[PDB]
This record gives structure tokens, C-alpha cells and sequence, in this order.
């Protein structure tokens, strides 16, 4: 069965360097072509380089010179030295076995990230999302949770402990300035709350951060 | 070098369709042993992306037979003759006939289904952010279709163009709709200087903005 494990990815400062692996199974780096290929946090695919069974070796403009690609056949595990790094470098990295001169991605592993960043661990700022007296005038109600500037990703938000499942849209985190932001809108009827406790729960792993922020009604 | 371009970037389609996808070179791509390494990739949320069409037409082993791919010159196609829920998910280009290998920026197949009408909430800034200083107002736009849409913000009645932060959700699972949250970050000083804010949203469903908005002191 062919396998294809990528690692080593990871957190890095710019300008840093990183070293990536390429640990591959079911055949042979000498009969297959190997290369590396990044997407990017806007789902942007993009060839980082490649490495022939007969070992020719090929790099963008943009990748040359930054990063190498070497590769060890007895051990068969791909690598991938990265230096001069940049925010851009910023993606998730896939070692992809090809057909030579027959198909260039065949393959691919699921892949190691790698995050450029100077930001350091930082917990992030829960805040309750009361709606305003205007918006409170109808059948349904909206809360929502605003969950600013942490580091790293990611953090974990429910409502009520999970409890709290239906209506519920949490907002893809957002780069507000080296720190990401993430908001969680949730949607009940008038009649569920405040009448019934809604809370936003929300954790951040890297920090040891777990807060708890429930919503009140505004007003004096 | 050669760059693709992939048409549209997002595709609605319903459950049976026949769909056409397609992919523009800059330039003809032939390698010089007179191969044409144009190929096609599905990537499923939260997977990897596995090939589908290798060499213009040649579909990969394994992949169902409602895909097939086909073109010549600049201009290259993938069907799905008959699409299926499995099928939904980001088709991605790519030509590795001349260095540098480029691919395409993808073709976003999603759901089809009614337009919707986005419901909008605004909320001011929480006590307990303005006691620490800031003061970050959001708003959100929630459960529309189709997934275009336009937010404006106003402070006293001023459009304000700087300092917003927009975040979609792909489309709902459950629903179909998308929503999309807005975060205008202000300093507590700031936001003290105004009285009025604003959230606007345009969607095909309203031409005339659906206004949401509070005043500092009342409501
Ligand atoms: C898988 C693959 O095999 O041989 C090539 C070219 C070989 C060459 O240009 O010298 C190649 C060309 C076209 C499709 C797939 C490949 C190659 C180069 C690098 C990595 C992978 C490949």
C-alpha cells in the first residue's frame, strides 16, 4: 500500500528555517517521481519543487535558491529544507508521488503545516454579544461571541458545552494584526432566551486557555 | 511562464446535473515530447486533493466514469455527466507541460437552491472590552443565498471603509445558505466619539441595503 507522511512542519519566524519529511511506502523513490506542494491558507495550490527517480531536480523562480529538495532512496524519505522563510511560505505542505512523464501529482500525502509568524503564544479576549434593543423586537434572537486576538490557531467555541448545537454559525479566524480573531453568532428563539442560560465556551490549547463568557440582556 | 485560469470560481449546480468546468492557458502547453500534461484534482473538504483526469483526457483509475476531461489549444474541459453530493468540493487545474508547473485557482462546486434573504445583527461593543480599552462592533449577515454579498459600515451617518474585518462561513451543510460575520475594531476613545453605527448589507435579494444600526447612548 502506497503512503506518503509528511512532518516536521510547524511553527517559524521569518527569515527562519525548517527542515520537512517525507517518510513514503509501497514502492521506491528511484522508480518514481517526488515532489512537494503547498496550499496556501486561501486554498491556493502551489509547486514548491521536484526530485526525478533519475534525481534531476526542478524549483520555481520563487522557491529557488529558498528552499532544496534532496531526497534519501535507501531510507526512502523525501525532504524539504526551507530557509529565507516569508508569511507567504505560510501553508500546508503535501510530498506527492508522480508517474514519470505520465502524471505529475498522483499521489498525495495529507500533508505537514508550516506557519511563518514573529507572533508569540498570546490567549485570546472572549467577549459576550448582547443584541441591541432594536434587533430584540421579534420571534428569533441572535447572540453572538467574539473571540480576538490569540496565538496560534486554533481555539475551540461552543455554546453551553456543546449543548447548544442548531443555529450556530462560528466565523472562520481572521489575521487582525499577527493575532487571530474568530467570532460565533448563534440564532434561538425569543422565548429561549435570556429566559434560558446561553453561554459561549471557548479554549485555546496553546495558552491552557478555557473561558466561559455568558450572554447577558443590555440595558442600565 | 504559463499561467491557468480557471472559469467560474464558483459553480451551483443541483443534485443529476451535468456540469462543465474549464481551464484556460496563457499559452499552448505541449511538452516537447508532444504530451499535453494537463490535469484535474478534487479536493473534498478537509482531504487532500486526489486526481481525477491526467494528460487532458485520461481518467485516472479508480475515479467514477461521470468524469471525463477533454480540450486542446488553450482551452481544456472537465464534465461530471450526472453530479452527485460526493462531488461537491474545489476542482483544481493544472499544467505541467512547461516549467514552472502551474495550476489553476479552482472551480468551487456548490449547491444550488433558493435565494435567501440575509438576516442582519449588529452588536456594540461589550462593557467588559470597553473597560479594557477597545471596542470592536460586529455585525452579521446570516443565512443568505445566493453567497455574493456587500456590507457597508456608518459611523454618524459616514461611510466607513477602514478598519473592517470579514469573515464567510462556506456554505451551510444543513441549509444551503452562506452568512458572513463583519467586525469593525474601534478604540474605546473612538467609538466614544461617535453615537450612531451602522451595518448595511446588499444582497441580490434587497437592492435597498437592509440597515441595522444603534446609538451609543440610546438603543
Ligand atoms: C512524475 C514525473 O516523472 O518525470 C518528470 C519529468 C522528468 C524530467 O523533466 O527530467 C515528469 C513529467 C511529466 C509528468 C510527471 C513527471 C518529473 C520530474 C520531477 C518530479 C516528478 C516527475
Amino acid at each position: 500500500e502506497v503512503k506518503l507522511v509528511e512532518s516536521g512542519g510547524g511553527l517559524v519566524k521569518p527569515g527562519g528555517s525548517l527542515k520537512l519529511s517525507c517518510a513514503a511506502s509501497g514502492f521506491s523513490f528511484r522508480n518514481y517521481g517526488m515532489s512537494w506542494v503547498r496550499q496556501t491558507p486561501e486554498k491556493r495550490l502551489e509547486w514548491v519543487a521536484s526530485i526525478s527517480y533519475g534525481g534531476l531536480i526542478y524549483y520555481p523562480d520563487s522557491i529557488k535558491g529558498r528552499f532544496t529538495i534532496s531526497r534519501d532512496i535507501a531510507q526512502n524519505i523525501l525532504y524539504l529544507q526551507m530557509s529565507s522563510l516569508r508569511s507567504e511560505d505560510t501553508a500546508m505542505y503535501h510530498c506527492i508521488r508522480g508517474d514519470s512523464f505520465l502524471v505529475w501529482f498522483t499521489f498525495w500525502g495529507q500533508g505537514t503545516l508550516v506557519t511563518v509568524s514573529a507572533a508569540k503564544t498570546t490567549a485570546p479576549s472572549v467577549y459576550p454579544l448582547a443584541p441591541v434593543c432594536g434587533d430584540t423586537t421579534g420571534s428569533s434572537v441572535t447572540l453572538g461571541c467574539l473571540v480576538k486576538g490569540y496565538f496560534p490557531e486554533p481555539v475551540t467555541l461552543t455554546w453551553n458545552s456543546g449543548s447548544l448545537s442548531s443555529g450556530v454559525h462560528t466565523f472562520p479566524a481572521v489575521l487582525q494584526s499577527d493575532l487571530y480573531t474568530l467570532s460565533s453568532s448563534v440564532t434561538v428563539t425569543s422565548s429561549t432566551w435570556p429566559s434560558q442560560s446561553i453561554t459561549c465556551n471557548v479554549a485555546h490549547p496553546a495558552s491552557s486557555t478555557q473561558v466561559d463568557k455568558k450572554i447577558e440582556p443590555r440595558g442600565p | 511562464d504559463v499561467l491557468m485560469t480557471q472559469t467560474p470560481l464558483s459553480l451551483p449546480v443541483s443534485l443529476g446535473d451535468q456540469v462543465s468546468i474549464f481551464c484556460t492557458s496563457s499559452q499552448t502547453i505541449v511538452h516537447t515530447n508532444g504530451n499535453t500534461y494537463l490535469e484535474w484534482y478534487l479536493q473534498k473538504p478537509g482531504q487532500s486533493p486526489k486526481l481525477l483526469i491526467y494528460k487532458v483526457s485520461n481518467r485516472f483509475s479508480g475515479v467514477p466514469d461521470r468524469f471525463s476531461g477533454s480540450g486542446s489549444g488553450t482551452d481544456f474541459t472537465l464534465k461530471i455527466s450526472r453530479v452527485e453530493t460526493e462531488d461537491l468540493g474545489i476542482y483544481y487545474c493544472f499544467q505541467g507541460s512547461h516549467f514552472p508547473l502551474a495550476f489553476g485557482a479552482g472551480t468551487k462546486l456548490e449547491l444550488k437552491r433558493a435565494d435567501a434573504a440575509p438576516t442582519v445583527s449588529i452588536f456594540p461593543p461589550s462593557s467588559e472590552q470597553l473597560t479594557s480599552g477597545g471596542a470592536s462592533v460586529v455585525c452579521f449577515l446570516n443565512n443568505f443565498y445566493p453567497k455574493d454579498i456587500n456590507v457597508k459600515w456608518k459611523i454618524d451617518g459616514s461611510e466607513r471603509q477602514n478598519g473592517v474585518l470579514n469573515s464567510w462561513t462556506d456554505q451551510d451543510s444543513k441549509d444551503s445558505t452562506y452568512s458572513m460575520s463583519s467586525t469593525l475594531t474601534l478604540t474605546k476613545d473612538e467609538y466614544e466619539r461617535h453615537n450612531s453605527y451602522t451595518c448595511e448589507a446588499t444582497h441580490k435579494t434587497s437592492t435597498s441595503p437592509i440597515v441595522k444600526s444603534f446609538n451609543r447612548n440610546e438603543c
